[PDB]
């Protein structure tokens, strides 16, 4: 019975480790990706944008999506909202790649305790993740934004542009953070027996 | 561009779920006794 | 904490809690490896390829 026990905890481990690489994929793809919000067809004018990127069309039934915005420089950040949301999401992004470089820990430092430490680191990634998601809406007001999108578009409220994949893959992100956390505790608790 | 948004979140929460899914899947694993 | 555990024997590490600062060497001959190797991954990959 315990060799089964120790073969299941090794491999249910082997899966965490494998899951928490791909959420921390998925938080580095959102963070970067400007595809959180975009254009509808009764939109104004048509682009998109993420935390801190925007493109937008000039408005001549083409493309020529001019481009602004960055996180290294504050500045060109539409609004304070947009400045948190994109600090939390790069938090959590700094959180769950020191997980994974917490996974070195395993050779020398006892199992659950190394469990326990990314337990907790992506229990943090996935509230930040969530004050992330949370306060992004908020700079939906950014008269950029409501260019963009139109008149119609406020504080938590959609308007008229439509979510993008970006958004819905965070809060899958978020789904995955806390379950990866639940699954690390567990484990870590597994290991003593 | 035909601005439309369907195909793109249903890929999207396709792999969601599908991710999420072999989570549980790893409870299942653990909590069975 | 439905293993049966207190919350904090369940969610927190206080077997022995630090004792383990002779093996801090030990730690960080593979910990800033791997930091940084993962830091240059995600650094040249977001400017690179991703945008
Ligand atoms: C593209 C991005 C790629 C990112 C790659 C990130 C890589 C980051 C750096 C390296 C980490 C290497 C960690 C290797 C750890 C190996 C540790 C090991 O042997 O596992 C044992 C069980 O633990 C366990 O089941 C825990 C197992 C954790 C495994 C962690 C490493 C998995 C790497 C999988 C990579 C797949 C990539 C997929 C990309 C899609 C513990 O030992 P042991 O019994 O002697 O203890 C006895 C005790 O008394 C004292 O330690
Ligand atoms: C120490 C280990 C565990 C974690 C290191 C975190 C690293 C990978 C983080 C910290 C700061 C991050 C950068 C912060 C800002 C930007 C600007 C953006 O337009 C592209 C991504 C980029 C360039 C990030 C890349 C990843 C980054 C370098
Ligand atoms: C830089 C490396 C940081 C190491 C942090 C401590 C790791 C855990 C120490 C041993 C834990 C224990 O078993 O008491
Ligand atoms: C396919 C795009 C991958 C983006 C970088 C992933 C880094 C994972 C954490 C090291
Ligand atoms: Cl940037």
């Amino acid at each position: 019975y315990h060799e089964h026990y120790m073969r299941n905890s090794r491999a249910i481990g082997v899966l965490w480790a494998i899951f928490t690489i791909c959420f921390a994929i998925i938080n580095v793809v959102v963070f970067i990706q400007p595809y959180w919000v975009g254009d509808s067809v009764s939109t104004p004018k048509p682009g998109y944008f993420g935390l801190f990127h925007y493109c937008v069309g000039s408005g001549l039934a083409g493309r020529e999506l001019t481009c602004r915005g960055s996180f290294t420089d504050f500045s060109t950040i539409p609004s304070s909202a947009f400045k948190a949301a994109a600090f939390f999401v790069l938090l959590s992004m700094v959180l769950i790649l020191g997980c994974i470089t917490c996974f070195s820990l395993f050779f020398f430092c006892n199992t659950a305790t190394v469990y326990k430490i990314c337990a907790w680191m992506q229990l943090l990634a996935a509230l930040c993740l969530v004050l992330g998601c949370m306060i992004f809406p908020d700079g939906w007001d950014a008269e950029t934004i409501r260019d963009m999108c139109g008149a119609k578009t406020g504080k938590y409220s959609l308007g008229d542009c439509s979510v993008r994949w970006a958004y819905i893959l965070a809060i899958i992100g978020i789904l995955n953070a806390l379950i990866l956390s639940f699954l690390a505790f567990v484990l870590g608790n597994r290991q003593t027996d | 561009d035909s601005r439309d948004y369907s195909t793109e979140l249903s890929v999207t929460v396709a792999v969601g779920a599908s991710l999420l899914f072999l989570n549980i899947l790893a409870f299942a694993a653990l909590y069975y006794k | 904490c439905l293993d049966g555990k207190d919350c904090a024997s369940f969610f927190c590490c206080f077997e022995d809690c630090h004792i383990r600062i002779a093996k801090m060497d030990s730690y960080a001959r593979i910990f800033f490896p791997t930091a940084f190797c993962l830091f240059n991954l995600v650094y040249w990959v977001s400017y690179l390829y991703l945008g």
